[PDB]
RNA sequence: GAUGUUAGGAGGGCAAAUCCGCCGAAUUUAAGCAUAUAAUUAAGCGGAAGAAAAGAAAAUAACUAUGAUUCCUUUAGUAACGGCGAGUGAACAAGGACCAGCUCAAACGGUUAAUCCUUCGUUUGGUGCAAACCUUUCGACGGAAUUGUCGUU
RNA sequence: UAAAGCUAAAUAUAUGUAGGAGACCGAUAGCAAACAAGUACCGUGAGGGAAAGAUGAAAUAGUACUCAGGAAUGAGCAAU
RNA sequence: UUGUGUUGAAGCGAAAUACGUGAGUUUUCGUGGAACAUCUCCCUAGUGCAGAUCUUGGUGGAAGUAGCAACUAUUCAAAUGAGAACUUUGAAGACUGAAGUGGAGAAGGGUUUCUUGUCAACUGUGAUUGAACAAGAGUUAGCCGCUCCUAAGGGAUAGCUGAAAAGUGUUUAAAGGGGUCCCCGUCUCAAAAGGGAAACAGGUUGAUAUUCCUGUGCCAAUAGUAUUAUGAGUUAGAUGGUAACAUAUAUAUAAAUGAACUCCUUUACAUAGGCUUUACACUCGGGGUGCGUUUUCUUUGCACUUUACCU
RNA sequence: UUUGUUUUGUAGCAAUAGUAAUUCGUAAUUAUCCGAAGUGGUAAGGACUAUCCUUGAAAAAAGGAGGGAACGGCUUUGUGCUUUGCUACUCUUAAUACUUGUAUG
RNA sequence: AGCACAGUCUUAACGAUGGAUGUCUUGGUUCCUACAGCGAUGAAGGCCGCAGCAAAAUGCGAUACGCAAUGAAAAUUGCAGUGACUGAAUCAUCAGAAUGCUGAAUGUAAACUACACCAAUUCCCUGGGAAUAGUGGUACUCCUACAGAAA
């Protein structure tokens, strides 16, 4: 039974030797399954788990393998950009949004709000 | 006479008026008009009433799986900006 | 009351000219240079029969002046015209049974 | 867009899910040499020649196919007179 | 019909394979069935 | 003007309890019924937010005067409307909750559009293991704009 | 001081979600639905729309064995 | 406020030398197996049923009654089975009877299909049967259809109205193609009986067949070079016939040059009447292959005798 | 090279496939399978006649034509064109062998 | 071994049918409080699938009753098998990955798993080997810049 780490960063092309042999082993266990036998079948849950576990780790190895030939760049593809809901991606930034005209800034700013205390 | 006004009349009820509705998988879509009678497919409406709150109530949202909003719900509370992840062991 | 008869004539739901075996409509040539300043022929190859009208159509071959080819036109025919015949339409074009003039 | 994960395109593993066992599977090699197997529903002649002819090297006078109402595809596939059905059916048990 | 759309057809093979009863392992620890003639599924 | 399988972006639909426009009845009451009432409602169409809409007097008062809007108590079932029949019906002042006020239009910079946007590279430092994110400004280029942006109230 | 525009507060929430409560109902009641409920089912369709909770402390105690019966079942000097 | 409960509360059935006048109250026995009352005083309400052709559920007399009535009709023997008028087999008697309970048919149905097993309910009688129940299995196409084309027509575009919703669809199409600059040209859907590329015969399975096998064919498609052949025409293109007519039989009759621009034809079309041809259908006698009464007679009553697509 | 007269064939598929009766390991073999017609029941085709104040549908697709932009090659001058030597020629059907995505469906 | 007439009606005891009553309640109802949108970065909704034996409901999306990561922390069990003696069995959290066909649905259509056009696309090692009829894009309206044609 196979685990994260001993596949984790071995060769890609090997991963797909062996992901390909362990399909065919799995339509050898249909063959069985199909004759007469049902012994071998309980071990196919843990097969599927285990090429679950393998694949998740596979895609995000191309994942970098694939993002990092591109990263920053200020233009990030349609599924790399943030993914935010509509209304949050559409309103106004903070700091554009809190943007005042010059004559606002300068009275605050030469002039502003401040605490006191009353006796 | 014979195809009178009950069985015989009956006994001619062959081919059918409305379809399957892929918009909604209701046997209301109208074959000859080429229109949902439950929702109107080929317009872009999903054609509700307020006089029949019963329509309304069994196909408004919720009512189905909700694969993306009940997702995105409990997120608020979290605030996680996208991307990260929890600290490793 | 309910709507009557002759009011529902004009709804044209099947009150519509069945019309799926007519020929085409009845139309002149339509004006021209040639036509307005001297005679064409054009010769009329068949003479049919529209099922809606009584009268019967001729099937006019004439020949188009600003390309190569000819035109077709349904003409409602004259008493007394034939096949093979030349009709000559236009100012200039003689008197005859059938011929097409300015009034 | 990019994507990242290899392509969901339905190989092999993944067409093919496991031949028949049906005694009419078994029979019809038995009396007249033909073969059976089951594919997913997605799957055409030629992907199914493709994937017959890449496992094993039977030649193929013609795949033939099938809907099922089980939401598969059935598939009879052949020889010709260079190969033998019987050595098939004893191989694949 | 012998002549049927694709869409129809998987439709009748799902709810043929709907109208089964429950195994008797899962029992061990249903009423959405129908009969072909009794009452027809509309479609 | 047209056109772009030009570059970069938006709108569509779902969902409505509250909210904003339009359209819009009748049952009913009047012991009948037609104005009236139901009701500026029900139904229908369209449009947003966590609240919306209203909001800074072309206001009220007539006093020793008040000072954006909204809501609560009251004015008050009052003034008034109405086959003055059935029925309908505010506003000011007062007591409170809350309380923030503001900018476009002309003047002038014409001994200098002083403005705005796009794209492309560099850096000013930072919280995250990472991904990302907050800040950073040297610019250059391409434009928009005098058929008027910004500065000035 | 009209015929241009912006504006947070106090205000409303038969919707959704998440909490907390009640001189409320206790399975013909309470939401239509305490359950596989907008499900089964009916109508061409718009739509209409139910019934159905309770062994026992523990089935990790759900009836072993014998007799008679083809079997269902019944009986026991047998049994939890 | 102050009490009853596993030493059995609530509820329920029967009852009481019980109380009241009466709604009722309180006790007894049995059942029940977990909560109940407060009359000390008061607060509160979805608070009291005989009816409403009341609502929901359950159950009666009717009553083992009405009735199990179209479709001429069944009988003998055997098998299986616990059990056979209605399962199977054989014999017989009959029916459908040329416009069939026969084969293929489409809509509609959706696994009812096949095999095996089975009878809790259903199969209005029985039932071992079954279209019931259970487990498996079964539908194979270049040639059969859809897919393509267009009709009645539908939707949409341009606009134009309308608050929109929607109403109409060229009402001032700048709408893709073609060839090599110009010409033509709204889009799309709508026929499993209209038009239409090309398949026949034999055989095979428990269930599929002009789809699977064998054989024989047919149609559509097939990009850039070097070899061949056949036939043509030629050192850029034939034949006779007074005429109509006909004109290339190699593996196949292919071999008589060709753009833009056009003009036709096929597709492509009603009804009635008779005449004619052909295939198929049926039928007749004698030649090749099987049964029969025969008390009374038989050259006796009869029966089985083929050839697709491809020329 | 033509005309007449005799032998072969179920005109060629064609019997051998199928079909049918007796013997026959329990797989087999046999031979037949013919002269002809006669009715007109159903279909299709043909050539006609008649009827309409009824004239009885479109495209997809395919074919034919008028006309004639262009037509024998190798190499060779100058700039698709005049020119010098040899004249072998070119296609219609079928393919064969290597490159294009694998070149049937 | 014998005895009751039968039927109809009444009463009592025990039963049958039925599901009231009482007692239960992971449900409803009402009020209060707080937060509030989702969608071309493809929503709601609808189909189709996914478990060893798997119908429904629930959950999930070809990584398909669940993967990764984090916290708790060793069982899943109906049989099978799977596990530590902790990223391992199972919960909880859930930010990473993935998320089929559709649907505003948006290449043209739709009772079609039909038909287009443009890049033929994609993977492998960091210039060579394969799968292939096989991957993405192409709606309408509008905004800002760009372009080459026009009067």
């Amino acid at each position: 039974n196979v685990k994260a780490y001993e596949l984790r960063t071995l060769k890609k092309k090997e991963l797909l030797d062996k992901l390909d042999e362990l399909k065919k082993e799995l339509s050898g266990l249909r063959i069985s399954k199909a004759l007469g036998n049902s012994a071998k079948n309980s071990k196919i849950h843990g097969v599927r788990k285990n090429v679950a576990r393998v694949l998740t780790v596979y895609n995000q190895k191309r994942k970098m393998e694939l993002r990092q030939l591109y990263k920053n760049k200020k233009f990030k593809p349609y599924n790399l950009r943030k993914k935010l809901t509509k209304n949050k991606r559409l309103q106004l930034s903070p700091k554009q949004k809190a943007a005042m005209t010059l004559r606002q800034k300068k009275k605050v700013q030469n002039f502003p709000q401040r605490k006191y205390l009353v006796v | 006479g014979k195809a009178g006004k009950g069985t015989g009349s009956f006994g001619k009820r062959n081919g059918k008026t409305h379809f399957l509705c892929l918009r909604c998988g209701k046997r209301s879509y109208h074959l000859q008009k080429k229109k949902c009678a439950s929702c109107g497919y080929p317009s872009a409406k999903k054609r509700r009433f307020n006089w029949s709150v019963k329509a309304k109530r069994r196909n408004t949202t919720g009512t189905g799986r909700c694969r993306y909003i009940k997702t995105l719900r409990r997120k608020l509370k979290n605030k996680f900006t996208e991307g990260s992840t929890p600290k490793p062991k | 009351g309910r709507v009557i008869r002759g009011q529902r004539k004009g709804r044209g739901s099947i009150f519509k000219s069945h019309n799926h075996h007519r020929k085409g409509a009845a139309k002149l040539r339509h004006l021209d240079y040639c036509e307005k300043k001297g005679y064409i022929k054009g010769l009329v190859k068949d003479i049919i029969h529209d099922p809606g009208r009584g009268a019967p159509l001729a099937k006019v071959i004439f020949k188009r002046t600003e390309k190569y080819g000819k035109k077709e036109e349904l003409i409602i025919a004259s008493e007394g015209m034939f096949t093979g015949q030349y009709i000559s339409c236009g100012t200039k074009a003689p008197l005859s049974v059938g011929n097409i003039l300015p009034i | 867009i990019v994507k990242s994960c290899h392509s969901k395109t339905l190989d092999k593993y993944g067409l093919i899910k496991y031949p028949l066992t049906s005694e009419k599977a078994m029979k019809k090699i038995e009396e007249i040499n033909t073969l059976v197997f089951m594919c997913d529903k997605r799957a055409n002649k030629k992907n199914i020649k493709k994937s017959v002819k890449n496992l094993f090297g039977i030649e193929c006078d013609k795949v033939n196919v099938l809907n099922t109402l089980n939401g598969d595809k059935k598939a009879y596939v052949r020889l010709s007179g260079e190969h033998d059905a019987l050595e098939v059916a004893n191989k694949i048990g | 019909g012998s002549i049927k759309r694709f869409r129809l057809k998987q439709r009748l093979g799902k709810c043929r394979r709907q109208n089964r009863p429950v195994p008797h392992w899962y029992r061990l620890k249903n009423t959405k069935r129908r009969h072909w003639r009794r009452t027809k599924l509309g479609l």
